[PDB]
RNA sequence: CGAGCGCACGUGUUAGGACCCGAAAGAUGGUGAACUAUGCCUGGGCAGGGCGAAGCCAGAGGAAACUCUGGUGGAGGUCCGUAGCGGUCCUGACGUGCAAAUCGGUCGUCCGACCUGGGUAUAGGGGCGAAAGACUAAUCGAACCAUCUAGUAGCUGGUUCCCUCCGAAGUUUCCCUCAGGAUAGCUGGCGCUCUCGCAGACCCGACGCACCCCCGCCACGCAGUUUUAUCCGGUAAAGCGAAUGAUUAGAGGUCUUGGGGCCGAAACGAUCUCAACCUAUUCUCAAACUUUAAAUGGGUAAGAAGCCCGGCUCGCUGGCGUGAGCCGGGCGUGGAAUGGAGUGCCUAGUGGGCCACUUUUGGUAAGCAGAACUGGCGCUGCGGGAUGAACCGAACGCCGGGUUAAGGCGCCCGAUGCCGACGCUCAUCAGACCCCAGAAAAGGUGUUGGUUGAUAUAGACAGCAGGACGGUGGCCAUGGAAGUCGGAAUCCGCUAAGGAGUGUGUAACAACUCACCUGCCGAAUCAACUAGCCCUGAAAAUGGAUGGCGCUGGAGCGUCGGGCCCAUAC
RNA sequence: CUGGUGCGGACCAGGGGAAUCCGACUGUUUAAUUAAAACAAAGCAUCGCGAAGGCCCGCGGCGGGUGUUGACGCGAUGUGAUUUCUGCCCAGUGCUCUGAAUGUCAAAGUGAAGAAAUUCAAUGAAGCGCGGGUAAACGGCGGGAGUAACUAUGACUCUCUUAAGGUAGCCAAAUGCCUCGUCAUCUAAUUAGUGACGCGCAUGAAUGGAUGAACGAGAUUCCCACUGUCCCUACCUACUAUCCAGCGAAACCACAGCCAAGGGAACGGGCUUGGCGGAAUCAGCGGGGAAAGAAGACCCUGUUGAGCUUGACUCUAGUCUGGCAC
RNA sequence: GGGGAGUUUGACUGGGGCGGUACACCUGUCAAACGGUAACGCAGGUGUCCUAAGGCGAGCUCAGGGAGGACAGAAACCUCCCGUGGAGCAGAAGGGCAAAAGCUCGCUUGAUCUUGAUUUUCAGUACGAAUACAGACCGUGAAAGCGGGGCCUCACGAUCCUUCUGACCUUUUGGGUUUUAAGCAGGAGGUGUCAGAAAAGUUACCACAGGGAUAACUGGCUUGUGGCGGCCAAGCGUUCAUAGCGACGUCGCUUUUUGAUCCUUCGAUGUCGGCUCUUCCUAUCAUUGUGAAGCAGAAUUCACCAAGCGUUGGAUUGUUCACCCACUAAUAGGGAACGUGAGCUGGGUUUAGACCGUCGUGAGACAGGUUAGUUUUACCCUACUGAUGAUGUGUUGUUGCCAUGGUAAUCCUGCUCAGUACGAGAGGAACCGCAGGUUCAGACAUUUGGUGUAUGUGCUUGGCUGAGGAGCCAAUGGGGCGAAGCUA
RNA sequence: GUCUACGGCCAUACCACCCUGAACGCGCCCGAUCUCGUCUGAUCUCGGAAGCUAAGCAGGGUCGGGCCUGGUUAGUACUUGGAUGGGAGACCGCCUGGGAAUACCGGGUGCUGUAGGCUU
């Protein structure tokens, strides 16, 4: 306080972002294209500073990449199930499921 | 009153300026420190070392005369 | 009280927790980081839009919730009521001191 | 198998000051009551007037008790007031004065605790005080003089001739230590022990030097360095589907309870369910977490003090052996680049630092406080950044010639007075060079560059030939609405259109344009972003600052080419 | 009767009233900033003492003052005219008294052991400690509750807790932080005054409470009368200043003295870039010279002092008591 | 036994014995992969405890979970299975441990006597603590071995003096004996300021040495707090995001607040407020010119160019600040060393005198009230307003030219316009016209007023010249009226 | 091939489950008088040798987990050294050198000294 012994007590919280962090990801249906840069381009002006806007090459939350991602779902090493889908090697010892129906 | 607290960098190039940096190394040294029945024991050895001539050098005769003729006696 | 972020926007610290070693931390404003349809499976919403942050800085809870809600209120005035999941996907623990003076 | 006496020097110490100059104080012995403080003895001094006490004499009332009324009388720490004594207010005058405390006015007292001369007493830790620590000889919360005495100081001040040579510290530990010493370090001086390059008239190194060659010769040794080996750590980075700790989210499934249930009865029952508890995943973290795990880092070794042999001694260890020691013998030096090394004694100054690239803690940040490395400023000047402690270049004896670094070349000002090359920009606050002395988030159909997406002679785009309703009140809301807004709705037809209407329009509700191609003259149009100059965003107190003048085919901004200019550097 | 309504005609000579605070008044003090609300003061109240004494000086004695004295007298204090009051507390700190009711304890001197130095035991004055009295001695004064009626407050009472828990009075005052407390007056407006209100931070009874006529070179507020204080400044006189004749110092002085901006030890006269500069001077002037006056009295450091206090540490005169001797 | 004396009354420290030990210690981190490392940096612990919680040897495995069992239940006790330290190791935390270093027993004192060496902190001094050997006596275990305190990292101490134990020790002064004393070794009694003094205040009566190495002002850096904006646009504005505002967010500015810091002065910069005077800034209260409005007019609100000119008279406090009456067009905000003391002022703060309340036993303290309290020097240089003058034109005069520097006027009221515009009405303006005024400036004396020592006149008091006259002195005697002159 | 005792490395050796068994080799297994110790001859200890390889144990199987070792992650993250390189800043590019770890995808699943057997 008076400098003789000072150092500050908690208050607030934050959190720290990197050079290629992902602030906000939002899902929806395609068709809501200018919808989803429309709306998220309010957020540039809350937070402090520049923060680029993106259209992911991806096809939600998940891991993966465009559109093959469902080919790989119909191949079933991807099961849908959650809010993301579940990877599938073909390690395992299901031998005998995956031949009784992959 | 107040005072200001140390500050401590000079202090690396003072020692450089002509400081030396080995122990001033020898040959065989001060047996200081060895487990001291080794050092009896060895002394023994060594007192009668220097004794023991006609020991010593009574049962070594044999071996100067054995190497000062063979490292010839090998032509 | 208003100590705008100004002050505490550049990451100038080793990272504090939560710990057990800073106690009584007032909680980050922002608490629930879904909006929107957050039960769709994943063969719904097949477009994710992203957004990054261009700068080295802190992002303040507070700050977070405001942007949050200003951006779901225009994506819920485009898109509907199950239009969309958005994700925060940042955490505030990074937690920051106050030096009263007298 | 040894060294005292005298002399010169250097340091530390004690002192007749101990480099010189300085305290506030302390002690011993004395001198003062001519100032004032207070007692005593002895003398002197206080115009004029206002009030009317006690007594006193007489006159009236009355029953007497007694009471009135008029003159007399002249008491008082009484009253107005002069000398005297003081000294309130002008915060008046002068304030290097008439004066080390006076003057002008206006002020309190002026018969009492009054004012005053001379004599006499009380003396310094003592007197004296109607008490303010006042007075005690221009001095008093302990006088004056002399001596001890130059008291003492870790504290300021200064500390006197020339050149030459070498050259710091502001850090460790201890200290009633923090403005100080001691100790280490850093410094100079005196030297030493060897190297052996006057190294012939002879003659080599897997050991250097000389080379006639080192009989005389150790190339021995060292390193703020890289190399090759072999070691050490746990920061950066990274991880959570790896433990600890924090945390979002969905799912897939039974279980332990609960909401209300139901069954009808308890059922978390089939319906549930909601949580929980799992099981696979999932979003984000850690200076006081960690499976992993660098860069730069720290040690050792890179051969004669070595290697291979042979024989003794050992009171130790004990199958026999071990290991340690000794004596004799043979073989020479081993990775690059530099260079003479080793060793002793005495010892002044310093122990207030500061700044910067990078890393880092406290803070909002500070020309703030605190750390590591390295370098500087300190202790240091020169060119350049106008100006300056540190920035950039850079290290100095005295000069002549040439050449550069950082910089710069319209003029100040030496240098472009070159054909300089390609571009960007108009600023009614332009812009103009590390530290560095003008600032942002957000905007611009100012002007360029660029990314992507749409459409184009089969005319695409603006301005023309359309087209802006014909069925139609078509559904059929009657909250009235071929449009109806606030009517749940919902068709044709024409390649032209008009959805069963764009809303203005409250005359039910009419009128208006809305949307989609070929033919009107005729070539490219439009949309969404991004980043370059310039602009808005942009407020200071004396008149001012890219250094100034100024400079817009640049003397401005970006990338560039020659040619020139100079430092104490080369 | 008389004068231009002038007549204490120079001179000499009191402004006034309604209130508040303090002190009774007169008196006295800080010579050289403090004239007062400070001291004194009568009045009140204490305390010791019957001279082989109280108090006190002293280096010393049949020393010395009060003492040419004797309780209506000395010596030591507190308050401070009169009126009227002085409440409660003796556990605390001191004072004093008692002593049997005596735990603690020094010299001597007495016993026991040893050859002795010693050692041991008993013994036991003052003084503490034990118990009374003492407040005009130093001083000290509280908290939650229930509970009447809407009730709160709270009459009446529960008690820890101290030794007692602020009695009579009195106030936002010379004492009240919040504070410009709240009402009313006083003014157009009043943080001032006055008058009331008081669980009053922190009022209070001879550390005196409260009143009160006179008085005060004492602090305040208000009203009447006067007015260069002010609106709004003029004008007049003497002495300076001014100039001449004569006579003639001191303070101070690194060098000298034009500014902006910049850098700098962060406020330059000097340096950089600018703006510019003219001999020698007189009367004024208060902006600058961070002007002069002084080895800053504020603050810190000092292993530097003093004045003063006390429950500091060591001590000391004096004094009480025991022993030894005359 | 403060009557009297001598003396002391720690250090650190974002100025100051206020708080707190960072004053000895030990762990984790900062700490940047040698390993050293700083702050009153962060999270913490100690001045102990243990006859076993030591030393050996043997035997068992802990935490929790799952299924079972009479009372028995969420939890007693028994059993089976899973069980990588999830438990326990005296205490802080870190490390370490699973036929142990834990748990249970069994036996025991190696927690003993005696030299040297080394580590730990560093001068490579000691104390503390620890390492590994050696010589004795032992312990346990069959034994190999392990043990000389705690599983490791903290848990404690010099000289002098006292005290205790040790050998048939040395000395006790010419010799002998015996008491006693001194010696030599090892432990203890303690120095927490922890390398180790024995120690209470107050100075507002103060003093000397110094310090800007260190506070109280301005000046600098910063701008958190203070003030001014800007961006985004859910909403308020019946309808409507942007006429006017603006939350949740966020970016700046200013130095008119208050902080933080110690750079400049302690051989001195005079430090509050008020009065007087100049000038500056603009983020504009009024006025000139303009846009906008949820603007009919009238008022009023937002914004633009803009500091040329205004921004008051008073009650209360010292007041800056505030508050209230009144007028006004308006009663905007500020800098200039918190402008300005050789300009004043001295009200307060801030010496020495006093009073009350709280605190202290007391001297005394109060950022609690109250009262009285010396404001010093200009002629030096510079600046500024005035005044002589200087080169040039051969000397000298008359008459002018104008680079240049100064700047000046502002605002209001009434009549008309016009009860019209404008409006359901309530209400109600504007332009040129006319009339005047508030502030400022430059003058001036005809009149008006003030001055008056023309000593101009009279009227007078006291005294003086012997009186009538005619005067004079009373620091200008007083008092009527007053010319020229200066003036509002 | 393989086992037994002592081991060194101490997971390519562990864990889970199923299959296989080249003497009496280990071991299960039958008893408790001797030795010994427990509440229990369960354990420990002793004396045995009827059956057993059901178990341990050894070997094998597992689109097994685990573990070891490779790739992809990547010359990315990171950093020694340089500049009068950009940016108002936050940060960043470059010159020069060094250079990682997840996710993901491969492969492997005990070796071996000593003294001693057997080929069921």
């Amino acid at each position: 306080t008076g400098m003789r012994g000072a150092f500050g007590k908690p208050q607030g919280t934050v959190a720290r972002v990197h050079i290629g962090q992902v602030i906000m990801s939002i899902r929806t249906k395609l068709q809501n294209k200018e919808h989803v840069v429309e709306a998220l381009r309010r957020a540039k002006f809350k937070f402090p500073g520049r923060q680029k806007i993106h259209i992911s090459k991806k096809w939600g939350f998940t891991k993966f990449n465009a559109d093959e991602f469902e080919d790989m779902v119909a191949e079933k090493r991807l099961i849908p199930d959650g809010c993301g889908v579940k990877y599938i090697p073909n390690r395992g010892p299901l031998d005998k499921w995956r031949a009784l129906h992959s | 009153a107040k005072s200001k607290n140390h500050t401590t960098h000079n202090q690396s190039r003072k020692w450089h300026r002509n400081g030396i940096k080995k122990p001033r190394s020898q040959r065989y040294e001060s047996l200081k420190g060895v487990d001291p029945k080794f050092l009896r024991n060895m002394r023994f050895a060594k007192k009668h070392n220097k004794k023991g001539l006609k020991k010593m050098q009574a049962n070594n005769a044999k071996a100067m005369a054995a190497r000062a003729e063979a490292i010839k006696a090998l032509v | 009280g208003r100590r705008p972020a100004r002050c505490y926007r550049y990451c100038k610290n080793k990272p504090y927790p939560k710990s057990r070693f800073c106690r009584g931390v007032p909680d980050a404003k922002i608490r629930i980081f879904d909006l929107g349809r957050k039960k769709a499976k994943v063969d719904e919403f097949p477009l994710c839009g992203h957004m990054v942050s261009d700068e080295y800085e802190q992002l303040s809870s507070e700050a977070l919730e405001a942007a949050r809600i200003c951006a779901n209120k225009y994506m819920v005035k485009s898109c509907g009521k199950d239009g969309f999941h958005i994700r925060v996907r940042l955490h505030p623990f990074h937690v920051i001191r106050i030096n009263k003076m007298l």
